[PDB]
């Protein structure tokens, strides 16, 4: 079934690849060539995870872990039960994500809207590539990548941090965190502001664009504006990863010591030492 | 491309708007000024700002906390200005190092930390009254204040509620750039690895989720800026093609969708739940769980791995081992 | 500002746990070149004639050795401790039995200490062992020692800036930080944990839930203990030129078995050895040293992990002279 | 004993785990997902089988209606039944229910696909004090273009075929936000004026470039009822027409890009 306003928008066209062949919907979902490829990659990847898990020690969902190869395999293919499942699953994951992104482009084109959403989605895909592909390529082994496990991936994050003694002092991390926090805070502020205008309470009147701007101008001395808060939110969120990626890539390939010691560039200047 | 979604190509200037509040119209100060460069990416107008009693009080209480912290940091470098500037990030005002339980620590071992905390808490509460009151003055709902209240409560959990619940001021967060960071690791270690605290996981899920949602929502609105999607209030009261297309983009992509009003409820909820989750986690830590990793082992969740180098018995447990 | 690639990496845990060493080839090479200065073993001598307990006047430790063997030891000790100054650093040139110079009596105690390390602390030093060189590296004052307050530079052969000097109060936070791998942790782990056996390094509970009777108010260890253990761990890491994963799976720092490496157990024994060295051999030397050697509270310089290791996971990359100088231990009982 | 330990091998944190999930799912499913259905619902089914017989689930998924009290009089209640009456100049490409539709005429004029507009109120959007919000500078005489920016008046508008479609005569400003939203142009060879949203304009020093439509297509841009004000529905009609061009300005644009 369709939303009451939907039918007029369900026109042919807007595809990147394939034309009319896959230009249709299944229930609410648009398909397209990239919907077909997405489903293929999801099916293969999830099947491989199921099979890999069935060969390990547990069916507990928190405890299951599908891991990359030993460092000694370098950038070569590993045997299936020694890291090869992880390699195949990683390929499926990137195929799925990229297909998802390009499907969003087709959907955007069909609707006549900007492609900002799939462009924004490129950011987490890029970060996944930093962690699983680029950094391991720079260090010479797939085995530096993270394992697929709900809790196990956290054991990887934990050890990776402590390999650099105190990862909190990583300047790319400091930037990434600050963006994470300001973004969460800003989303709260923006959601609450819009709801506060539309829902004044008590049979009071819905307020106005002028009231929205007046509120922040009063509380902090500045209002960014209605369009610009959306540009800002996209910027703050994206920069969680666009800045964090530098901190991740630096650790190993460009810095081998603890992170606190990096700050010696400042602390150890002769003038004040 | 829609160049307007990147920057404002042609800026408008006009007479400044003032919306009257129920009270406080005479406490706005400053003369607005305009930045051309800011105007490319936001509103060009800066100021005026509202004063009022609650904001004045927040600044007085907050400045007092800040001065207590700075004066203790300065004592740490024996009042040497060049070393203060050099060493600033490493400097801090610490809670008690000795265990006095809930006893008021002496000034030289945590008492100034406690004082700074009190003045900071007063500042926060004072600012909260401003955030709440200003909404009421302008005939708006109090959604922002309730979100801010959750942030403040979290800070109270780590600063003084957890310490009270386990009965030691030694557990509070130090003031200082690096020192407040160091606390994170000390706390995680003491409580058996915060990765294994489910509420740490919930708080992260929500915080990452705010990333996803603000990227998604910001991008959605820019994608429909050609249709005036940024005029969200009248899109709520009178649905336009902007939000019809936004909803269909999502419906067609993920199989379901929000409305222009309800997406702001999702974002408010996600943001609130970062702080609510974190607070629950902290309230349970030390009170009811001592080692999160072991609590996960107990409940059957923790992953286990083969040894790579030989498994290593605790030498303290070996026959004839010294203490 | 940064370290150019490639990095050398090792694996120290199950695949996919990010456990292992991370090393800069140029730094490894410089440390190997420094440690390669260890003089070679002197030529073997035939044991002949009587023990020097019968030939010389004032031999108390090395009495079983023959004359040629004992003079070989003196040559080696001179290479390792006082090569610039020579035999007369410790001796009156006109009476080799005289104890008039303070280094003679210290040297005799050091001979005992070295024999004790190599005999009684094999759980740490194995069959690599130590010689005088391991710590001294060719100077009477070993380059890496600790006082009862933090000191800079770490290497005492480097000239200190005014702010580095212990008398400059404004420099204290930096003296601390450079001992804890640049952290801001406000604890000196040498005096807290290595100078003696008064404090427990372990800080993490061994049960999921808090035990009633140790978990409220003044029953509890203050959180400061956890920051202080962290400070010690930063310091040990930097002392050995390594990171946490050389010893631990950070999943659970407190666990042994599959959660720790064999190096963690060796480190445990090292903490005990260092405390024995400090309490029973090094600290009591303040009575035998001139005031110019002592710290501001009258203490003798003492040892930490860095004293031997000097930024390497095995001192001198595992070089050994144990079979070359059996007189330095292990000594057969008794 | 242990703090937190309860009967039957349970502990307080373990109970809180289940409770937190319960709270999350309750808010997500019972509250947020129903807020999400204040527009577009109930769903519309092919042919009909309409109602007749409204399924229980059609009631359960909806929240109770809310009523907004509008700033300038009247109220708006959602969800509410909102018929889409206007015959659609679309035909089926295939009989199966997920098949796309295709335009039976000129889709820009017929307002289908990405040329669709919403049935917004035929009311002029208002400022906080009840003046027309979106108005040309000839009316908003207290507004001006910031120093440093292009004044587009007099400039040619150049369409996707690179042919000049007309001349810019004014800018329409949002008096509430202080933000330009439309350019107004005189259409060459037609004897008419047309608006264009700024989001479809690439503003250059010597021309306005518009890639969304061809020059000849400016002749049928939707026309305002009045010279100096615009209704919310007219705004939707005008923006939708250019967006239609993105898919329909030439036959190639609906077809695969690659
Ligand atoms: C002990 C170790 C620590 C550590 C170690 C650590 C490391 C090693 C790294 C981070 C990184 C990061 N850390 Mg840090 N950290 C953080 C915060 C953060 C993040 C902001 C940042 C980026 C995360 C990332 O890469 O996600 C990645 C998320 C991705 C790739 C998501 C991909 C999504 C995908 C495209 C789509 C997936 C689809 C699903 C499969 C679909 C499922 C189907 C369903 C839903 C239908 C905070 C706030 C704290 C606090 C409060 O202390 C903290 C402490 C710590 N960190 C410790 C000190 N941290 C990273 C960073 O940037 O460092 C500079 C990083 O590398
Ligand atoms: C550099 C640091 C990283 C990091 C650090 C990190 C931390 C520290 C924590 C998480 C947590 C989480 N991480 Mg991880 N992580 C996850 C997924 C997850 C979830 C299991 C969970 C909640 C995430 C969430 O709500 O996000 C926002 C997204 C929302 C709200 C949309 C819904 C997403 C959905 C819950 C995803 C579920 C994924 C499936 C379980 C994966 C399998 C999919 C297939 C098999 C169908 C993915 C899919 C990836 C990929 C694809 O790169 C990733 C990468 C990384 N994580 C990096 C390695 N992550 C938290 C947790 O509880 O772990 C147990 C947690 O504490
Ligand atoms: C080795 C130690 C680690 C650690 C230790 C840690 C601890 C101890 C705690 C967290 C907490 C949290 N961690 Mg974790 N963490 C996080 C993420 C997060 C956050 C989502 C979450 C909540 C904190 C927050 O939002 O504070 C930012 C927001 C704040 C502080 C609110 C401020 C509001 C306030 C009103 C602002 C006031 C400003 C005023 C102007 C100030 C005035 C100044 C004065 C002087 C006048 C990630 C994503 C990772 C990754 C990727 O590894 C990570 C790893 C780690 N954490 C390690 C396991 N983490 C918290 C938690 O959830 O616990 C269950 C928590 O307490
Ligand atoms: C900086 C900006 C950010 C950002 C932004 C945006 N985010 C988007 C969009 C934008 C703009 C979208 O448009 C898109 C979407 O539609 O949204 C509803 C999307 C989405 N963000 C998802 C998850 C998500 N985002 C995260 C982070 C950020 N998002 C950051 C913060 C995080 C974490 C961990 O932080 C997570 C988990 C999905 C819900 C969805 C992709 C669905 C997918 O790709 O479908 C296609 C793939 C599948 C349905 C399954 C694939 C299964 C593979 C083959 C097998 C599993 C392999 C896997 C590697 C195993 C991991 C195990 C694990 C335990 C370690
Ligand atoms: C998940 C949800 C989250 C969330 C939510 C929310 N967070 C809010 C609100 C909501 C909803 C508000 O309504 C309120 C506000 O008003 O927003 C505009 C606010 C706040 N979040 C601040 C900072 C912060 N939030 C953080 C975290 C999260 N927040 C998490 C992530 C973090 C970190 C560490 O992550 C930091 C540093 C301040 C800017 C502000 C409090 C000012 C105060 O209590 O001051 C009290 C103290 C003083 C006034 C004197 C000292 C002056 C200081 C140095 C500077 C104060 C600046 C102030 C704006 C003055 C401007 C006027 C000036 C130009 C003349
Ligand atoms: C082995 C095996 C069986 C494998 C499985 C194979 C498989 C997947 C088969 C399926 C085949 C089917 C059914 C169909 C084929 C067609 C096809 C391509 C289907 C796709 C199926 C599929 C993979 C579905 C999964 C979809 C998915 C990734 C869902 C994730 C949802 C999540 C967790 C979202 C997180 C963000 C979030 C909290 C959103 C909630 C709030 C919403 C809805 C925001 C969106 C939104 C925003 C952001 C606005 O700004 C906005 C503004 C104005 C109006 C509306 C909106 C609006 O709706
Ligand atoms: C992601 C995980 C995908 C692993 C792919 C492994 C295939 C290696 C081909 C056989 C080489 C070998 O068995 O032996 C090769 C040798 C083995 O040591 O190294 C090499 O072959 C060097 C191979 C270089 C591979 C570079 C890949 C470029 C980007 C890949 C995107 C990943 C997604
Ligand atoms: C301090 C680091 C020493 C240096 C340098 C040298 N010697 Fe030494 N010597 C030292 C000690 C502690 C002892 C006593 C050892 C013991 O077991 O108690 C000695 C002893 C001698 C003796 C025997 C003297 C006697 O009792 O009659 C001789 C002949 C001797 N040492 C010679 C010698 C030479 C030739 C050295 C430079 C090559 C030399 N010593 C260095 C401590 C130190
Ligand atoms: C081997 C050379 C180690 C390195 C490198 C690190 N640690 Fe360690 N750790 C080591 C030992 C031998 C011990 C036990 C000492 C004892 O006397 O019992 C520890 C202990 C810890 C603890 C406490 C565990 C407990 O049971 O409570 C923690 C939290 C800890 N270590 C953390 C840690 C970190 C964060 C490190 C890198 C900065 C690190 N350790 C390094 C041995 C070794
Ligand atoms: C008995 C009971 C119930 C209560 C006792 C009294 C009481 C309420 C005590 C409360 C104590 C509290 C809440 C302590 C909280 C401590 C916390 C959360 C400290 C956290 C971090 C502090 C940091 C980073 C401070 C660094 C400070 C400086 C660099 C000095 C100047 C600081 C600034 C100018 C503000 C930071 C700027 C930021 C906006 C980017
Ligand atoms: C926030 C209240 C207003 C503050 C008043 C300060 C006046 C500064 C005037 C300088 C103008 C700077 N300018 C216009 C070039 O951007
Ligand atoms: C944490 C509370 C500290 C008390 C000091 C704050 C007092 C300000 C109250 C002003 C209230 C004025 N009002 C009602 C107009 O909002
Ligand atoms: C962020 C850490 C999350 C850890 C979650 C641990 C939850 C434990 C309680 C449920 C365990 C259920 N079980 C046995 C199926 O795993
Ligand atoms: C750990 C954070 C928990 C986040 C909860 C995520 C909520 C997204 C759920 C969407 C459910 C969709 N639907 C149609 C089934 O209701
Ligand atoms: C724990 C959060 C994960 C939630 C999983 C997201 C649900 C995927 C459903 C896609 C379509 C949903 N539905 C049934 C409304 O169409
Ligand atoms: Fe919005």
């Amino acid at each position: 079934a369709l939303l009451s306003f939907e039918r007029k928008y369900r026109v042919r066209g807007g595809t990147l690849i394939g034309g009319d062949l896959f230009d249709f919907w299944v229930g609410p979902y648009f398909v397209g060539f990239f919907g077909v490829s997405a489903i293929f990659f999801i099916f293969l990847g999830v099947s491989l995870i199921g099979y890999a898990a069935s060969q390990g020690p547990t069916w507990d969902p928190f405890a299951i872990s599908i891991n990359p190869p030993d460092l000694k395999y370098g950038l070569g293919a590993a045997p299936l039960l020694e890291g090869g499942f992880w390699q195949a699953i990683t390929v499926c994951a990137l195929g799925a994500f990229i297909s998802w992104m390009l499907r969003e482009v087709e959907i955007s084109r069909k609707l006549g809207i900007g492609w900002h959403v799939p462009l924004a989605f490129c950011v987490p895909i890029f970060m996944f590539c930093v962690l699983q592909v680029f950094r391991p390529l720079l260090l010479g082994s797939w085995g530096h990548a993270f394992p697929y496990g709900i809790l196990s991936h956290l054991d990887w994050v934990n050890n990776f941090g402590y390999q650099y003694l105190n990862w909190h002092y990583n300047p790319g991390h400091m930037s990434s965190v600050s963006f994470l926090f300001v973004n969460a805070m800003a989303l709260g502020l923006h959601g609450g502001l819009i709801l506060s205008v539309a829902n004044p309470g008590d049979g009071d009147k819905v307020k106005t664009a002028e009231h929205e701007n007046q509120y922040f101008r009063d509380v902090v001395g500045y209002s960014i504006g209605a369009l610009s808060i959306h540009r800002l939110g996209l910027f703050l969120a994206s920069n969680i990863f666009l800045t964090g990626a530098f901190g991740t890539i630096a650790s190993g390939p460009f810095w081998t010591r603890g992170w606190p010691e990096w700050w010696g560039w400042w602390l150890d200047i002769p003038f004040w030492s | 491309a829609d160049y307007q979604t990147i920057y404002t190509q042609i800026q408008a200037r006009g007479p400044h708007i003032t919306v009257s509040g129920e009270w406080g119209d005479n406490d706005r100060v400053g003369k607005p000024f305009y930045s051309y460069w800011l105007g490319k990416i936001g509103d060009a107008q800066i100021g005026p700002i509202y004063l009022g009693a609650s904001g004045i009080a927040a600044f007085a209480f907050g400045s007092t906390a800040i001065l207590i912290i700075l004066f203790n940091m300065a004592a740490e470098v024996h009042f040497d200005p060049l070393q203060f500037f050099r060493q600033f990030f490493w400097l801090g005002l610490y809670p008690p190092k000795a265990q006095y339980g809930m006893g008021i620590p002496p000034l030289h071992d945590g008492g100034w930390w406690l004082m700074a905390g009190l003045f900071m808490t007063l500042s926060l509460g004072s600012w909260w009254i401003r955030v709440y009151s200003r909404a009421r003055a302008l005939g708006l709902g109090t959604h922002i204040a309730w979100n801010f209240a959750a942030a403040i409560f979290f800070v109270l959990c780590i600063g003084c509620i957890h310490p009270t619940l386990v009965g030691s001021w030694s557990e509070g967060v130090p003031f200082g750039i690096w020192p407040h960071i160091d606390w994170l690791t000390a706390f995680s270690i003491r409580y058996g690895n915060f990765y294994y605290c489910p509420w740490h996981g919930f708080s992260i899920g929500f915080a990452y989720g705010c990333g996803l949602l603000f990227a998604a929502h910001g991008a959605t609105i820019l994608a429909v800026a050609r249709f005036g999607g940024d005029r969200e209030i009248e899109q709520i009261t009178d649905r336009g093609t902007a939000v019809e297309r936004a909803a269909l983009f999502w419906r067609w992509t993920i199989g379901f969708n929000a409305t222009i009003e309800s997406v702001h409820r999702w974002g408010w909820f996600f943001s609130l739940m970062v702080m609510v989750s974190a607070s629950v986690g902290i309230l349970l830590t030390g009170t009811f769980v001592d080692n999160w990793y072991l609590w996960c082992v107990k409940h059957g969740a923790a992953p286990d791995y083969p040894a790579y180098l030989p498994a290593t018995p605790d030498p303290a447990s070996l026959p004839g081992a010294p203490k | 500002c940064f370290e150019p690639p490639p990095a050398t990496t090792t694996q120290t845990g199950f695949r996919g746990l990010s456990m292992g060493e991370v090393l800069h080839p140029a730094t490894v090479k410089a440390k190997k070149e420094r440690d390669a200065q260890y003089p070679p073993a002197l030529a073997a001598v035939k044991a002949e004639g009587p023990p020097v307990s019968q030939v010389y006047k004032n031999v108390k430790v090395l009495g079983n050795l023959t004359e040629a063997e004992f003079l070989r030891t003196m040559t080696a000790i001179t290479e390792w401790v006082s090569p610039q100054e020579g035999c007369t650093y410790c001796h009156d040139e006109n009476n080799l039995a005289s104890e008039a110079k303070y280094p003679y009596v210290v040297a005799r105690r050091m001979l005992e200490m070295t024999r004790a390390i190599n005999t009684n602390w094999t759980q740490h030093v194995a069959q690599t062992g130590v010689t005088c060189y391991t710590c001294h590296r060719g100077t009477p004052l070993p380059p890496y020692v600790r006082y009862l307050e933090p000191t800079l530079p770490l290497n005492n052969r480097e000239t200190p800036t005014h702010v580095e000097r212990v008398e400059t109060r404004s420099g204290y936070v930096v003296r601390l930080a450079k001992y804890t791998a640049y952290s801001a942790l406000n604890y000196d782990p040498f005096t807290m944990f290595l100078a003696n056996d008064k404090r427990q390094v372990r800080v993490v509970p061994q049960t999921a839930l808090p035990l009633v009777g140790v978990s409220r108010g003044k029953e509890r260890r203050p959180l400061s203990d956890a920051y202080a253990t962290f400070a010690l761990m930063m310091s040990i890491s930097d002392s050995l030129g390594t990171n946490c994963t050389f010893c631990h799976n950070a999943q659970t720092f407190e666990s042994w078995g599959k959660k720790s490496t064999p190096q963690r157990a060796i480190a445990w024994w090292g903490i005990r050895m260092v405390r024995d060295l400090n309490m029973n051999y090094l600290a009591p030397l303040n009575a035998s040293l001139p005031a110019s050697r002592l710290g501001r509270q009258g203490e003798a310089p003492q040892a930490d992990c860095r004293t031997c290791h000097q930024g390497v996971t095995k001192p001198l990359f595992g070089a050994s002279r144990l079979k070359d100088y059996p007189e330095l231990g292990p000594i057969k009982a008794a | 004993m242990y703090h937190g330990a309860l009967a039957q091998h349970l502990d307080i944190a373990q109970l809180v785990w289940y409770a937190q999930w319960l709270v999350i799912w309750t808010v997500v499913l019972l509250y947020l997902r129903r807020e999400d259905r204040r527009e577009g619902y109930p769903l519309v089914e092919p042919l009909g089988l309409v109602k007749l017989a409204p399924e229980d689930g059609q009631v359960y998924e909806l929240p109770y209606p809310k009523t907004f009290v509008l700033p300038h009089g009247g109220t708006v209640t959602v969800p509410r039944r909102r018929p889409e009456t206007r015959e659609l100049k679309l035909a089926q490409t295939d009989g199966f229910e997920g098949a796309p539709l295709q335009p039976t005429g000129n889709p820009l004029v017929d307002a289908v696909g990405p040329a669709s507009y919403a049935e917004r109120a035929e009311v002029v959007d208002a400022t906080v004090d009840g003046k027309a919000k979106i108005v040309p500078l000839r009316v908003a005489t207290d507004f001006s273009i910031a120093e440093g920016d292009v004044d587009p008046r007099g400039l040619p508008v150049v369409a996707a075929d690179g042919v000049e479609a007309g001349t810019v005569t004014d800018l329409w400003v949002d008096r509430s936000e202080h933000y330009f939203r439309y350019l107004e142009l005189s259409v060459a060879g037609s004897a008419r004026t047309a608006l264009i949203p700024l989001g479809f304009c690439d503003v250059k020093k010597d021309k306005i470039v518009v890639t969304s439509i061809l020059s000849e297509q400016f002749a049928n841009v939707p026309r305002l009822q009045s010279r100096d004000q615009i209704t919310l529905r007219e705004e939707d009609k005008v923006s939708a027409y250019y967006a239609g061009g993105l898919l329909y300005a030439t036959p190639e644009r609906a077809e695969s890009l690659l």
